[PDB]
């Protein structure tokens, strides 16, 4: 009922260069080489966020173009819609009380400024600044994730303040995203000679 | 800390002094402990030296002085002891040709104790620490082999 | 020479070598060289907005590329409190810091001093994914005449007392509830059901903390290998190969900035070494990486014979290159006041690295190399042996301690 | 199919001896063997500045630190004592010879080959091939300093070579007086007579003895080259001090009563006379961390002194002469001894005599 | 002897407050185990 992500879910907690050294730290993490959530909702569940959520979308032809992260829809606080044109970020909500989920006819869609392709994301928000992580690797097994090792890095720290718990996304006019709740754990990391993470070890897995 | 300032403000001050004066004792006692610890080993060495170099004669090389040991005498001193060693040393040397063994009548001979030394015309047998020539004779040699 | 006399608490110094003090290369100047973003906008238009777009529809804007007479506001030096414990005092004042946030509220004037986590309301209970990310020493202030009006802004709220436990700084816009209830009154009264409304009173005689403000927005990042963002100041030209006090990207120090070779990935904030000290910093204008090397220092030792007959002395510097301060250079350091000869004797006064000095004839301290002793060879052959003929007697002397005094 | 299993101790094999009132055994053949042991001799030397390490170069720190005393001043003397003691030990152990001797050009020693042990003039460092293997097998500034030792491996090798040349040429005579030459087989006959065997036996088996000795000399080098785990005694000494230094350095980054550690954020943004109860507790805590390290160094040096004394006694007794003490200079009966230098240590080579075969008699 | 339980008596507050000092009790345990190991070395070496 619970697979392993194997070596998935490793990101730089802070960012200070090191070389040919071994470092350890404690922070919120998805547990390593453990009872990872093979989502036994049986693969596309919808769940709240709590303290942390890991994300990994299985999208290849951009069947779903725009992620929507609503939280409560209480008409009061906000719902930030960030769709990126690789140059800009939309800061808008589509909230003046029009419908929220549109459909493909073959609910406002305006824009503003700010498996050979694996898009993986970690959505962590730090006292206003939202840490957004990304990567791009190819795979061959069409069914599930591989056992390989990779490193994940963040992109931006945009400072406004907004939470994201209970959301669902779709397109506009004209997946097995494993919700891995972040948990506090102590980890050891391995740095190569070039300042690139190459290995990691969980401490509480086994003696 | 005796006669000069009020309790409800001085009790929070005297404590600092009393706790500052104690590590000074702690360090002192540790230092004394270490010094005594090494002094004990020194004393044991001295006792062993006296036992093996005074009451008898020692064969260990360079233990009771330099050279061949003969006798010793102790002397006392404040917080210590003093030893007087007696030694023996040779001081004059010469040298000639030698040989390991002698053949005679088809039979080999070896020196019972000493070496074979030749002055160029004759052969003599001598001990290994003082020179005096002896006539080679069967009472100080033994025969073995061919 | 007189320093040794002072250090020995005596008027007669015996033959030997002694240590007096530690020589430290004096820091010459101080340099502040920060990267250039050519703009310092977000202090006047950001901190005090005029119109406040609804938080529910927040419209960010990259407010930058402007210059004004901002020095008037912050030219004052009335910053007093620095109380945030633990850290030792030396070198904060030149930090370019990252994170700042607060709230602006009509807090029920009965509670002025309870701005703390653990409350309800659209802003207090549920807005944001907020971890336990506390880095910095708190900032707060008041402003009445320039911006606000007496009476308050009815937007956001904090508190300390509700019907049950409030939802404590899971400030997470979701409507999750921390449940501490047993039975519902369903909005109607009866047996053991308090009145949900209460009379606190809109009075001017209560606490003043029912008054309006607004808080700030600032964008700064933490990153790994060369970016080009943090510096506000008119920066001097960087002085290479000089032991000066520096100031880069927030942290100061004294040393020499040199050339590096570490190939990198362009998302920097700061670089550090193995020993928790800073290894290398990055170019202010360009994408280059600069190193950091601490300035030199070392002890001072005096070499001299006894003062019974001679007064001349000499000085030794340990572990310092000679060019950085008669002069002679050795692997043990820099030597001054000695003469180098082509000869070998046995040691008189030890120095180090097989070098010994002595007072010899006109008379001066000279340094020479080790000499183990005389050489000998014995004519070995297959048929040669030596024999002694005469002897002699000799007597030696030894000394050994046995005990010491006893105290209590 | 392998797994971890537990078992009960066994003290070894069993043996039985045939005892009677009229029986006796006696050996007939013999053999030669060579062993090896390693000892440490010295320890690294360091120094530390007290005031700069504690205060971090702050006048507002120094002007109140002096209120306390001269404890760090006497700590400097405490360290200086060990600094001198190291060189005392190093000089004393190797300074037992007064004059330098050298090898004759021609190596005619009755079939005994000493190539593996004699120095090689061809190499830039005149060392034995065994010494080369020994060298190969053996592998910030916050007021801490490292001082170079007075003596160097260059003259250490000279001392070792002089010792070897003197002994191989004059036996034990030079250990008490002037050097006296003597043929090598003659010296070996003296050793054999001293062990309690008639000297004719040596003359009757010289060819076999030389072959056995040469074979053992070749074998030992390969054994040492193969087995790398014999130098742990030298390794751990360095490792412990290295680890202790990093521990001391890292202790600077600690909170020590107040809520954090680092050394930057009380003076420049605060009104001046505001942080007594913090800086005083911090300086007291930081100072307290020093005497522990000092005590550890004192204890370790105290043990090292005893080790050095034992090594000096062993060399002075086994090398310069022949030992009658059992199991002192190696297992079995003792004949020869050859020393070799090593980084912060010394290696001894023993030569032993062992009976081989048996036979029953009445 | 265990440093943490002996000092704090199994209190979370004491435990987290203790971290503002360092890890000296770790090297205390290291020294204790070091002497404990050497005891067995002596006992074996005398009779072996």
């Amino acid at each position: 009922a619970y697979t392993n992500s194997f070596t998935r879910g490793v990101y730089y907690p802070d960012k200070v260069f090191r070389s040919s050294v071994l470092h350890s730290t404690q922070d919120l993490f998805l547990p390593f080489f453990s009872n990872v959530t093979w989502f036994h909702a049986i693969d596309n569940p919808v769940l709240p966020f709590n303290d942390g959520v890991y994300f990994a979308s299985t999208e290849k032809s951009n069947i779903i173009r725009g992620w929507i992260f609503g939280t409560t829809l209480d008409s009061k606080t906000q719902s930030l819609l960030i769709v990126n044109n690789a140059t800009n970020v939309v800061i808008k909500v589509c909230e003046f009380q029009f419908c929220n989920d549109p459909f493909l006819g073959v609910n406002c869609t305006f824009e503003y400024v700010s498996f050979k392709n694996l898009r993986e994301f970690v959505f962590k928000n730090i006292d206003g600044y939202f840490k957004i992580y990304s990567k791009h690797t190819p795979i061959n097994l069409v069914r599930d994730l591989p056992q390989g090792f990779s490193a994940l890095e963040p992109l931006v720290d945009l400072p406004i303040g907004i939470n994201i718990t209970r959301f669902q996304t779709l397109l506009a006019l004209h997946a097995a995203y494993y919700v891995g709740y972040l948990q506090p754990r102590t980890f050891l990391l391995k740095y190569n000679e070039n300042g690139t993470i190459t290995d990691a070890v969980d401490c509480a897995l086994d003696p | 800390i005796l006669s000069r300032l009020d309790p409800p403000e001085a009790e929070v001050q005297i404590d600092r002094l009393i706790t500052g004066r104690l590590q000074s004792l702690q360090t002192y006692v540790t230092q004394q402990l270490i010094r005594a610890a090494e002094i004990r080993a020194s004393a044991n060495l001295a006792a062993t030296k006296m036992s093996e170099c005074v009451l008898g004669q020692s064969k260990r090389v360079d233990f009771c002085g330099k050279g061949y040991h003969l006798m010793s005498f102790p002397q006392s001193a404040p917080h210590g002891v003093v030893f007087l060693h007696v030694t023996y040393v040779p001081a004059q040397e010469k040298n000639f040709t030698t040989a390991p063994a002698i053949c005679h009548d088809g039979k080999a001979h070896f020196p019972r104790e000493g070496v074979f030394v030749s002055n160029g015309t004759h052969w003599f047998v001598t001990q290994r620490n003082f020179y005096e020539p002896q006539i080679i004779t069967t009472d100080n040699t033994f025969v073995s082999g061919n | 020479l007189s320093e040794t006399k002072c250090t020995l608490k005596s008027f007669t110094v015996e033959k030997g070598i002694y240590q007096t003090s530690n020589f430290r290369v004096q820091p010459t100047e101080s340099i502040v060289r920060f990267p250039n973003i050519t703009n310092l906008c977000p202090f006047g238009e950001v901190f005090n907005a005029t119109r406040f777009a609804s938080v529910y529809a927040w419209n960010r804007k990259r407010i930058s590329n402007c210059v004004a007479d901002y020095s008037v506001l912050y030219n004052s030096a009335s910053f007093s409190t620095f109380k945030c414990y633990g850290v030792s005092p030396t070198k904060l004042n030149d930090l370019c810091f990252t994170n700042v946030y607060a709230d602006s509220f009509v807090i029920r004037g009965d509670e002025v001093r309870q701005i703390a986590p653990g409350q309800t309301g659209k802003i207090a209970d549920y807005n944001y994914k907020l971890p336990d990310d506390f880095t910095g020493c708190v900032i707060a202030w008041n402003s009445n005449n320039l911006d606000s009006k007496v009476g308050g802004n009815y937007n956001y709220l904090f508190r300390l007392f509700r019907k049950s436990n409030l939802k404590p700084f899971e400030r997470d816009i979701s409507t999750e509830i921390y449940q501490a209830g047993s039975t519902p009154c369903n909005g109607v009264e009866g047996f053991n059901c308090y009145f949900p409304l209460q009379s606190y009173g809109f009075q001017p005689t209560n606490g003043v903390g029912y008054q309006p403000y607004r808080v700030v927005v600032l964008s700064f990042e933490l990153l790994h290998a060369p970016a080009t963002v943090c510096g506000p100041k008119k920066s001097t030209n960087l002085v290479k190969n000089k032991c000066v006090n520096f100031n880069f990207n927030g942290l100061t120090g004294t040393g020499v900035l040199t050339e590096s070779n570490k190939k990198f990935l362009p998302f920097q904030q700061f670089g550090r070494d193995i020993a928790d000290t800073t290894d290398a910093v990055r170019d202010p204008q360009t994408l280059e990486i600069l190193d950091i090397t601490p300035c030199s220092f070392g002890g001072v030792s005096v070499i001299t014979p006894g003062t019974n007959t001679s007064n001349q002395v000499a000085v030794l510097y340990q572990g310092v290159n000679c060019t950085e301060v008669n002069v002679f250079q050795t692997r043990a350091g820099c030597l001054i006041g000695a003469e180098h000869v082509n000869n070998s004797y046995e040691c008189d006064i030890p120095i180090g690295a097989g070098i010994c000095a002595s007072y010899q004839t006109s008379q001066s301290i000279i340094a020479y190399t080790m000499s183990l002793g005389a050489e000998n060879s014995v004519a070995y052959s297959n048929n040669s042996i030596a024999i002694p003929t005469n002897f002699t007697i000799s007597v030696t002397t030894e000394i050994l301690p046995v005990s010491m005094t006893k105290t209590s | 199919s392998q797994s971890i299993i537990a078992y009960t101790m066994s003290l070894g094999a069993e043996n039985s001896v045939a005892y009677s009132n009229n029986s006796i055994a006696i050996p007939t053949n013999f053999t030669i063997s060579v062993t090896t042991e390693i000892l440490p001799v010295s320890m690294t030397k360091t120094s530390v500045d007290c005031t700069m390490y504690i205060c971090g170069d702050s006048t507002e720190c120094s002007n109140l630190l002096l209120q306390y005393g001269s404890f760090c001043t006497q700590l400097n003397r405490a360290l200086t004592g060990i600094a001198v003691e190291q060189d005392k030990n190093t000089q004393e152990v190797f300074a037992q010879v007064k004059q330098i001797y050298k090898t004759p050009p021609i190596k005619d020693f009755g079939g005994f080959n000493f190539s593996q042990i004699l120095p090689d003039p061809s190499k830039p460092s005149k060392r034995s091939p065994i010494e080369d293997l020994l060298f190969n097998k053996v592998t910030k500034f916050n007021g801490l300093t490292v001082l170079p030792p007075l003596l160097t491996d260059e003259m250490i090798a000279q001392y070792t070579s002089a010792l070897l040349a003197g002994t191989i040429t004059s036996g034990w005579t030079f250990g008490a007086g002037p050097a006296l030459q003597i043929p090598f087989p003659m010296q070996m006959a003296y050793r054999f007579n001293g062990i309690g065997v008639t000297q004719n036996v040596l003359y009757e088996n010289q060819k076999l003895i030389a072959n056995q000795f040469n074979s053992a000399i070749g074998k030992i080098q390969d054994s040492l080259s193969s087995t790398p785990s014999a130098l742990g005694k030298l390794q751990d000494v360095v490792n412990q001090n290295a680890q202790a230094l990093n521990t001391l350095v890292k202790q600077l980054s600690s909170n020590f009563g107040a809520i954090s550690s680092v050394l930057n954020d009380i003076l420049s943004r605060l009104d001046p006379p505001e942080a007594e109860v913090q800086i005083d507790r911090l300086i007291t805590g930081r100072l307290q961390s020093l005497q522990t390290y000092v005590t550890q160094q004192l204890i370790r040096a105290a043990e090292i002194r005893a080790s050095a004394n034992l090594a000096a006694t062993k060399m002075s007794e086994c090398v310069l002469g022949q030992s009658k003490r059992v199991d002192f200079c190696g297992k079995g009966y003792h004949l020869m001894s050859f020393p070799q230098s090593a980084p912060h240590g010394v290696v001894f080579l023993h030569v032993t005599y062992v009976p081989a075969q048996e036979k029953n008699f009445t």
